[PDB]
């Protein structure tokens, strides 16, 4: 969170 | 925030990223969370798109028209675009706006909505589901059988 896939 | 997000909520992420990379796209925008709803299967978001005629190739197959297919498939992690980070905001938004302590797949569709602006918006609506509609099917399914299972 909050940039790709669950980040 | 992903830590609040079902493990349904998180397989629509993990999904929508999946169906960026089959259509060689190198941004997971509105239209690949939007797919990643659907392909989910199961949740709140997935059944009100079927109950209003959605489906998942029709959605593929207009991205398809309206982006194009890319050229290569990214590898790695793919990076969401600034819309749909604003839908998942949203999404928080949404569930605190209703007094909810977690991010279902309804709260991702319901921030898609919010929006209200992008690609999925723009396929949504060429395929026969008006935003406020969408909306008004997950709401009656939070107040139907989620909340019975909720007083259960
Ligand atoms: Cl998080
Ligand atoms: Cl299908
Ligand atoms: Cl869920
Ligand atoms: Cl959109
Ligand atoms: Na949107
Ligand atoms: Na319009
Ligand atoms: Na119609
Ligand atoms: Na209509």
């Amino acid at each position: 969170x909050l940039y790709a896939x669950l980040x | 925030m992903f830590e609040r997000f079902t493990d349904r909520a998180r397989r629509v992420v993990v999904l929508a990223q999946e169906e960026a990379r089959m259509l060689n796209h190198n941004y997971i925008g509105t239209e690949h969370i939007l797919l990643g709803l659907i392909h989910e299967g199961e949740g709140v978001a997935a059944k009100s798109l079927e109950s209003l005629g959605i489906s998942l190739e029709g959605v593929r197959s207009q991205v398809e028209e309206i982006i194009g297919q890319g050229q290569q498939a990214p590898s790695g992690h793919i990076p969401f675009t600034p819309r749909a980070k604003k839908v998942l905001e949203l999404s928080l938004r949404e569930a605190l706006q209703l007094g909810h302590n977690y991010i279902g797949t309804e709260h991702i569709l319901l921030g898609l909505i919010r929006e209200g602006e992008g690609v999925a918006a723009q396929v949504l609506v060429k395929l026969g589901a008006e935003l406020t509609r969408v909306r008004q099917q997950v709401i009656q399914l939070l107040s139907g059988y989620k909340l019975a299972a909720a007083l259960e």
